[PDB]
RNA sequence: UGCCUGGCGGCCGUAGCGCGGUGGUCCCACCUGACCCCAUGCCGAACUCAGAAGUGAAACGCCGUAGCGCCGAUGGUAGUGUGGGGUCUCCCCAUGCGAGAGUAGGGAACUGCCAGGCAU
RNA sequence: UCCUCCUAAAGAGUAACGGAGGAGCACGAAGGUUGGCUAAUCCUGGUCGGACAUCAGGAGGUUAGUGCAAUGGCAUAAGCC
RNA sequence: CCGACUUACCAACCCGAUGCAAACUGCGAAUACCGGAGAAUGUUAUCACGGGAGACACACGGCGGGUGCUAACGUCCGUC
């Protein structure tokens, strides 16, 4: 690589609010906070809901019942 | 080199014992990843294209190529000769880096994220995949953006179909729907 | 009228129609008109003997026309002198050499395509006859 | 990728052969080298050089660098020397003048081979 | 079986061709396997008469050439441009 | 003396495509790393250097297969040089030259020099 | 007045108020040398981006390109840095 | 939005078959042209230089073509 037409590229330490602290090597200069990590995420873990959810009978029979 | 040492260490294993491989060299490898800005409006302004080019160096340490137009096309309005687009590629050590860097953070920060389609190997195994908005990575100060231009990137791999294409990027743990 | 839709060059040349024919056997349908002179068919004689068999034969069955006038023939303007240029195009003309096959027809008694070749030789100009599909 | 190799070289192969002059092939390779001189008809090796020659392998640590390659160009304009050829011309066969071809060639230079 | 009786060309080219076809006759060539091709004489008449059938392109033929009979079939044949006539056959000995 | 491999050639498809297998002692290729010699209109991707941990997957070399390409008869046809003719904007005769296309068929190259590894 | 093809009858040449097109320039680089490279087009995938800008592969193999009109050539490239 | 369909119609690429082209050749003659050797023959019939001209309005027929109506004892080119 050239020497001196590349930007300044060194370690940092990038820690989440999850506590999944990380380093890596980047360009800000300065230490990174995360909101979101790979670990925290609903779509990593698992947890990712829906929109469907039963439909019309269910709020009909728990509103109104005869 | 983090993600170069977890692959070399446990997803050989599986990618031989999930498509019965006989040599390490059958194990599909990540070539090279190349990020592209195809920044359509520098005819207006120069400066247009040097913010992205800048923008596109902030991400992966490496100055970009600005590059030119193959041909004159009058539907856009254009010449032989004009650069309207940025280009950067990645291989070995950087390209690990990247990839750990996008996998880790760029990827949980997109806005309404619900996973990333597995149909974009082009039949060949190199995976494409295009974002709306850059300042996803967290290079970029909200205070010192000009405008929001997003990116393209491609992973080009040694994979020779879809299947092992997605296989590796599963063990590589990349998000799939 | 049979025409090119375009051509590289308007005016061509005369030329000779020195040799025999290459499409000599019926090879699409199964009875043929089979020319057995030497001249020129225009692109309103071929249109006449179409109508007159397709009139003998009542639109039934298949035909085929294997000739395509495609000479562009010039003619000079009436009472004007010689050189001054080349005439302008007034029609197309196929060249025709013995043993060529002019018209294929197929789905067709023979005795009503006999018959609808007449109609269709007494139209044209140079002599024909009757020939038939054979195996090899 | 060995084809664009071929193609750079054919120029200066066809230039040499029109010339009619003694040609001196090299080959380079991460492992090896080879070297060899060649008659202008280009069907007729007079001498020829290498690291895979035990002879000359069993002096040098690894085959594959400059040392090996100034070896090799001594060995082969001593053994040119002998049968007497001066005035040759160089062959890079599609390789960068760099390296070990350079060494070799400033090798053959310091032995006595007039290019 | 269509049996031919077959005469052998003393002659060749373009004239001889033409006095066989003016004498009511025709050259016709047989070829194939290992042997060497043979330039016969077949007539004209005896043999319009016969290829109108369509077994005549299907089936073997027994040709008679100085008295011998030889299986053949038919592979290749030259029509007459604007005349119901022929000018030469080209059979496989088969 | 054979087998395999590398380089330089001879001829330029009967020499090239495609399918299926085989090859790692050596050679070769893939391959490791890079402050250095050297370089990328960015990137050891290419060039180049220092090496041999590993693999013959890819490329490469070899093998057989006729799904292609390619070569290609004999005979016949068109054409044509010379001399004669006819029903002469086209043909025929006598004597020489003899196509192209197509068919039968052939065909999965041959070979020279210099080197390396294994048997002799 | 000059240049390309045909007519021009397989050496050259060969006419008409014949059939089709061009020129009266340009470049200190668009020249020389050295070093390196090969497209037109189509398909698939990808943010604005659409039939077509840019990016990855695959098919294809000069069907592109030549500073200009046409012809003859160009892969050792005469083409592209 | 997305579209589900067939339908008196036209039709791109490719494949299979049939043709045509002076400005189309992955093919390719016969003739003609250059050069060499050889026997025979021809009043050197060959070339170079010098003196002197004449002529540059051609026509017809055969073959090969353009323009004409594949008309002209029509016109324009090549050979005899
Ligand atoms: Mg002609
Ligand atoms: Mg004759
Ligand atoms: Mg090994
Ligand atoms: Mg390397
Ligand atoms: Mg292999
Ligand atoms: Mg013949
Ligand atoms: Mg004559
Ligand atoms: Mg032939
Ligand atoms: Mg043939
Ligand atoms: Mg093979
Ligand atoms: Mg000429
Ligand atoms: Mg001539
Ligand atoms: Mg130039
Ligand atoms: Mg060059
Ligand atoms: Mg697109
Ligand atoms: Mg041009
Ligand atoms: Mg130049
Ligand atoms: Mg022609
Ligand atoms: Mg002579
Ligand atoms: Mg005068
Ligand atoms: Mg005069
Ligand atoms: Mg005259
Ligand atoms: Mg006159
Ligand atoms: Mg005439
Ligand atoms: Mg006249
Ligand atoms: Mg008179
Ligand atoms: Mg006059
Ligand atoms: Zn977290």
């Amino acid at each position: 690589m050239k020497k001196d037409i590349h930007p300044k590229y060194e370690e940092i330490t990038a820690s989440c609010s999850c506590g999944n602290v990380m380093k890596i090597r980047s360009t800000v200069g300065h230490d990174l906070n995360l909101d979101v990590c790979s670990k925290c995420h609903p779509f990593f873990t698992g947890k990712q809901r829906d929109v469907a959810t039963g439909g019309r009978v269910d709020r009909f029979n728990k509103r109104f019942n005869i | 080199a983090k993600l170069h040492d977890y692959y070399k260490d446990e997803v050989v294993k599986k990618l031989m014992t999930e498509f019965n491989y006989n040599s390490v060299m059958q194990v599909p490898r990540v070539e090279k990843i190349t990020l592209n800005m195809g920044v359509g409006e520098a005819i207006a302004d120069k400066k247009l294209l040097d913010n992205a080019a800048a923008d596109l160096a902030a991400i992966s340490g490496q100055k970009p190529l600005i590059t030119k137009a193959r041909k004159s096309v009058a539907g856009f309005k254009i010449r032989q000769g004009y650069p309207i687009g940025c280009k950067v590629t990645l291989r070995g050590e950087r390209m690990w880096e990247f990839f750990e860097r996008l996998i880790t953070i760029a990827v949980p920060r997109i806005r309404d994220f619900r996973g990333l389609s597995a149909k974009s190997f082009d039949g060949r195994g190199n995976y494409s995949m295009g974002v709306r908005e850059q300042i996803i990575f967290p290079e970029i100060d909200y205070d010192k953006v000009d405008r929001v231009r997003g990116l393209d990137i491609t992973i080009t791999t040694t994979a020779k179909s879809d299947e092992e294409g997605r296989a590796l990027l599963a063990a590589f743990d990349f998000p799939f729907r | 009228m049979l025409q090119p839709k375009r051509t590289k060059f308007r005016k061509m040349h005369k030329g000779r129609n020195r040799g025999l024919a290459q499409g000599t056997d019926v090879s699409f349908g199964s009875f043929g008109l089979k020319a057995v002179g030497r001249g020129r068919l225009t692109a309103r004689q071929i249109e006449a003997a179409r109508r007159a068999m397709t009139r003998a034969v009542k639109r039934q069955g298949k035909i085929w026309i294997r000739v395509f006038p495609d000479k562009p023939i010039t003619e000079k303007p009436l009472a004007v002198r010689m050189g001054k240029g080349k005439g302008n195009v007034e029609y197309w003309v196929a060249l025709i050499q013995p043993g060529k096959v002019l018209y294929e027809m197929d789905g067709v008694p023979e005795e009503l395509a006999r018959e609808a070749f007449k109609l269709a030789a007494a139209k044209l100009p140079i002599k024909t006859t009757f020939v038939t599909k054979t195996v090899m | 990728k060995k084809s664009a190799r071929i193609r750079r070289a054919t120029r200066a192969r066809r230039k040499l052969q029109e010339l009619g002059a003694t040609r001196l092939v090299v080959h380079r390779t991460p492992r090896h080298i080879y070297a060899q001189v060649i008659a202008p008809n280009g069907s007729e090796v007079l001498v020829a050089a290498s690291t895979v020659e035990k002879a000359i392998a069993e002096q040098l640590k690894y085959t594959g660098n400059k040392d090996a390659a100034a070896a090799v160009g001594k060995a082969v304009a001593e053994r040119a020397l002998e049968k007497g050829i001066k005035d040759v011309s160089f062959d890079r066969s599609g390789f960068q003048y760099h390296g070990r071809v350079q060494a070799l060639a400033d090798a053959a230079r310091e032995a006595g081979l007039q290019f | 079986m269509f049996t031919i009786n077959a005469e052998v060309r003393k002659e060749q080219g373009k004239g001889a061709s033409r006095r066989l076809r003016a004498a009511n006759k025709f050259p016709a060539i047989i070829y194939g396997g290992k042997e060497a091709p043979l330039a016969i004489e077949l007539d004209h008449d005896k043999v319009m008469n016969m290829q109108a059938k369509a077994e005549f392109y299907s089936e073997v033929l027994t040709i008679v050439v100085d008295g011998k009979e030889i299986k053949v079939k038919a592979q290749d044949v030259q029509r007459h441009p604007y005349k119901p006539k022929l000018q030469h056959i080209d059979f496989v000995r088969a």
